């Protein structure tokens, strides 16, 4: 069994050198994390006033398709794999959501290799961010500025929150024109308030004080507020990747040592077969 | 001395004029409350309804002294000689 | 001047003692 | 075919925002301030006595229950008056300033620092820099100059 | 001025933190915040079978977009 | 004393040139509530169903006090003596 | 010397002329008193309440001036002559 | 009670010149309401239309106000002796 | 020259008339203080006691210049012949 | 009664005074007109061009009710003798 | 050329009346100082102590153009015969 | 009926003080332009040369209402006797 | 034709009104020049000491012109029979 | 038609207090002239040096205005008899 003792041993030996080299991918990994982990004691305060800018109710999509021309989908993926369900699941998404208007500007490679072999011709283009920097204001500056190459209706910034280390789950920044949140806010200025959708504050006064602020500040207003979302949208999917990739590393070192115990047991059984 | 009582039948007709001049300087006082309304209810149109008793109370008591600066105009040709 | 001043001088003159005579009786 | 997996919930619903009333009484004593910087925060709800602030129509000052009004900040610094009359300075580039009546201020910056790592070597050597910049005739290196030059003056002022 | 050189604002926020990063003192801040100014970032597009950079929108401040 | 009446024909005319002074002093008030107008709906246009109600109130009846002065002006030259 | 003491009566009559005309003016304050607290009262309607007081203070007095402005108009033609 | 109607033909003409002064003070109004517009605009050059129509007429009242002050004055020159 | 002195009695009951022109003038002061309490108080109600004092000052003091004047157009018709 | 005509030839002269008192007042609306150019234009420069013409035809009219105002003047000084 | 030298001795008291209108002129002035402490003390409490005296000095010297205006007014009934 | 005609002289100078008046209300309007031309260059000095021309324009426009008061005013001193 | 030269002694005393009523309006040229500092010193402090030279010229020259028409009024009381 | 010319010397006089009274107008001219550059200084003090020069010439240009209403009451006492 000379081949075939050969064959469990280099099969032993090349699993024995993967383990250790995704052992090292994990301690980078947590090296990775366990800075960026420290966002989340300094978290959820910056767009505590943003929202009240651009949120609203849900709109269904079914209308949205009709009432646009050319929506935009912003998904922020993964520079690198090993992730898990990141990159396919925000695909399954936009594959779902798929409609006649729609452009696709991406942030990562993964989304280079994935979108134009499902998404043809709407996909545009993407994004990367080499992660020796830690991530800026105009990197979301950047992301803003090859938005605005669409004339878009609406941006969907989709993008992994990180509610713990067990759980990365998706969400969504529906962020709309400038022309038509300008036309939304004089029409919600004008009439009383009444919050017509549960969990949705009340900011008449918000929007009769940005009506006293002029043209270009109330411009520079909706920029800033988008660019602070898109970059919460970066920093999540950031910490969500460094989290998601130390379990999708444990399960493979689970099932390279399923392999290995299976290669040690056959190459001893072939070995004492060969003695008997 | 030497004493002249002079009536001049015409001042009569000289101080209507001089309170005539008064009757449309409350109108500037007045234009100020409605624009006031408006440009407050464009800052805040959910107050609206909860200001015009403060525009209206702008309007008689800035339009009342131009009736006592007309009436006047009115009582001193009408009633004297 | 001098020729219109000195008569003028006697017109004013002629003047204050009427205008005495016509006062100081109804005075 | 399976009936939409996926039902993403909306980011901005994590963000207990505050829910501007019109109010119908007594008015704060103490503003809840809080300032962030480009995602993190440096001060989350604390309790002020004033703020001090820059635009460009010009310099403001927020004691506790201000009108609402929302407006930029110009890059210079930000003063933070504690109740116990000490004092909080932070040189900040841009952003805004959103003020409610209920003394709730959030000012969002893309940057903010104190003064204190602030030092004036390493600032008198990039003033002459930035006026020479503006001196050069170019629009890509006399606006970069000016912006420098809109940034460190106040600085120039306030550390003398 | 810098409006109508049609820099946006957004370039001119991260211009103005550039230069409190350049001045500020040295420390475990200034190696915390010059991360959030220094440029590693690109746009890539997929050609028929390969890569290529999108060069119309960039990176650097100092230039405009075009 | 002496009683000397006097009636001076002349005093028509004079008084009216006073109350003439005061018809414009209104046109600065019709101007000032339709500027408001304008400025509020350039603050808020989509008010601007909601405020020309009183626009055209405080346009009115400041014109009115002008027409008021001006009624004397007119009622001081041709019925008056 | 001679000394004519004249007693002009028309003198009762073209006083209360310019009098009146001094009654319209205190309407420009009191508007502007009213259109300050619609302003302030859509800058902040939660201090709505604690500023009507000085309104009304500031309105009752701009109007006690024309009140004594009217009060001489009107004190100048019946009593005296 | 001795009667002199005194009949003065200047008097015709000093009321003329006190009506003058009030034709320029509605020029005020019409730059008022030209001004206004010009903020408005600016503030929103989409109300650039909507809003034209008031500030014609607000010149076509405050210059018709100015236009009887003149129509006084020059018809106590012409028509009264 | 022959020397004619003249009392004209009259003149008791004019200057009073041009002193009340100006009573209401004040009027606007009051008015735009109290005004401009109400809107540093919207601005600021923290600061609103602090600048109450001031407020009062701006009050009486203006108030008070009106009073003189006041007093002349009183001191103008009870007791000078 | 008596009937005393008398012509005065210094009503003339006054008059042209007094009406040349109004000729200023349209000064502070072509200013006014101007100033508003400037700032709207400073606000939003791409309407300097859409907003030249309500400057410019701001000021013809707010300058014409100077001229006749001026008219009247140079109408009553050199042709009434 | 008959030469009369005539005492008008109500001139004492017109001019007085004259001067009176003018003494509630400079109340606007502080007014408008008063005013102006309050609106910056809102826009700046803690500069509220360096500028008071900015006020009382534009507020006392813009007081004493009311005390001349009085002085004459009462240099003007008393002293002159 | 008599006829008495008469010139009165000084009515040469008493106008001119009227007229006189009337010069310092334009520098209302030059300081309204110039002090809006400092506000836009503050506010947009790229445009510092855009709207030089309408100052100029406007004060130049004003000075001259200006000049036509101080013609009816030296026109009426000298030349009219 | 028949000459009368009369010198009145009165009027030295009303025109000295006349000028009086001129001395309280640069008031609002002390206060406009104060004001305007204390805002200029509450949006920008640091300039609070190279603009205080401009606020006291401006308040010199304003009071410097009060100070001529109070030296006209002064000149036409005792200089002057 | 009797002619009697009469030479009213008080005349000399009245006309100028109705000049000097226009004397401290151009005062809120020159004020405003300040009271700009100060507001402009205080949005842009880069722009300080710029804009001296555009406040000293409307205040050049309304001392002016006001030393040329000022040449007429000084014309008016001493060179006129």
């Amino acid at each position: 069994g000379g081949g075939t003792i050969r064959f469990w041993r280099e099969k032993l030996e090349g699993y024995k050198k993967y383990h250790q080299i995704v052992k090292t991918i994990k301690m980078v990994t947590l090296a990775k994390y366990r800075q960026t982990v420290v966002r989340t004691r300094v978290r959820d305060q910056t767009l505590r006033y943003t929202r009240k800018a651009l949120d609203a109710k849900t709109q269904d999509d079914q209308e949205v398709i009709e009432k646009s021309e050319c929506l935009l989908y912003v998904p922020i993926t993964t520079n690198r794999g090993s992730c898990g369900a990141l990159n396919t699941n925000m695909v399954r998404y936009l594959q779902e959501v798929e409609n006649p208007k729609m452009t696709i500007i991406s942030v990562g490679k993964k989304a280079l290799d994935a979108m134009t072999k499902v998404f043809q011709d709407t996909y545009r283009r993407t994004i990367l961010n080499d992660m020796k920097q830690a991530m800026s204001f105009q990197f979301a500056a950047y992301v803003l500025e090859h938005m605005n190459t669409v004339p878009w209706d609406r941006a969907q910034i989709v993008y992994n929150r990180y509610h713990g280390a067990a759980s990365q789950k998706l969400a969504i920044f529906n962020l709309p024109k400038f022309e038509d949140w300008k036309q939304k806010l004089e029409e919600d200025s004008a009439g009383d308030g009444k919050i017509e959708e549960d969990g949705l504050l009340q900011s008449l006064p918000m929007k009769t004080a940005l009506g006293e602020l002029e043209e270009t500040a109330v411009e520079d207003f909706y920029n800033f507020h988008s660019c602070l979302a898109v970059l919460n949208a970066v920093s999540e999917n950031e910490l969500s990747e460094y989290a998601a990739r130390i379990v999708a590393v444990e399960n493979q070192l689970g099932n390279i040592t399923g392999l290995m115990q299976l290669a040690d047991y056959t190459y001893n059984k072939t070995r004492k077969e060969l003695i008997t | 001395a030497i004493a002249y009582e002079v009536t001049v039948n015409g001042a009569n007709l000289i101080g209507a004029g001089m309170a005539a001049s008064g009757v449309g300087v409350p109108a500037i006082g007045v234009a100020m409350c409605f624009s006031s309304y408006m440009l407050a209810a464009a800052r805040q149109p959910n107050m609206s309804a909860k200001l015009l008793p403060y525009c209206i109370l702008g309007f008689a008591l800035s339009e009342a002294l131009a009736l006592f600066t007309l009436l006047i105009a009115l009582l001193e040709l009408f009633v004297f000689s | 001047k001098e020729k219109e001043a000195q008569e003028m001088a006697v017109v004013m003159e002629k003047l204050e003692k009427e205008i005495q005579e016509w006062l100081k009786t109804m005075e | 075919q399976d009936p939409r997996k996926f039902f993403p919930d909306n980011g901005f619903r994590f963000f207990d925002g505050p829910e501007d009333s019109f109010g119908d009484g007594n008015i704060p004593a103490q503003i809840i301030l809080t300032l962030t910087r480009q995602d993190e925060f440096i001060l989350k709800q604390e309790p002020v006595a004033a703020i001090t602030i820059r635009t460009n129509e010009g310099e403001m000052g927020v004691l506790a229950g201000h009108e609402y009004t929302v407006q930029q900040l110009a890059p210079g610094i930000l003063e933070v008056e504690y109740e116990g009359g000490k004092k909080d300075q932070y040189v900040i580039s841009g952003g805004f300033a959103h003020v409610n009546d209920t003394g709730v201020v959030d000012i969002n910056t893309v940057e903010a620092v104190p003064l204190e790592e602030i030092d004036h070597e390493k600032l008198a050597k990039a003033l002459e820099e930035a006026r020479a910049k503006s001196q050069s005739p170019d629009e890509a290196v006399r606006i970069q100059g000016e912006i420098a030059l809109e940034i460190f003056e106040p600085l120039e002022a306030a550390l003398h | 001025s810098w409006r109508d050189a049609g820099i946006s604002y957004l370039r001119y926020l991260s211009i103005v933190t550039r230069c409190i990063h350049e001045v500020q003192k040295e420390g475990p801040l200034l190696t915390k915040n010059v991360r959030f100014s220094t440029i590693g970032w690109k746009s890539l597009y997929l050609d028929h079978g390969a890569t290529k950079e999108y060069t119309a929108i960039p990176a650097e401040l100092e230039k405009i977009p075009e």
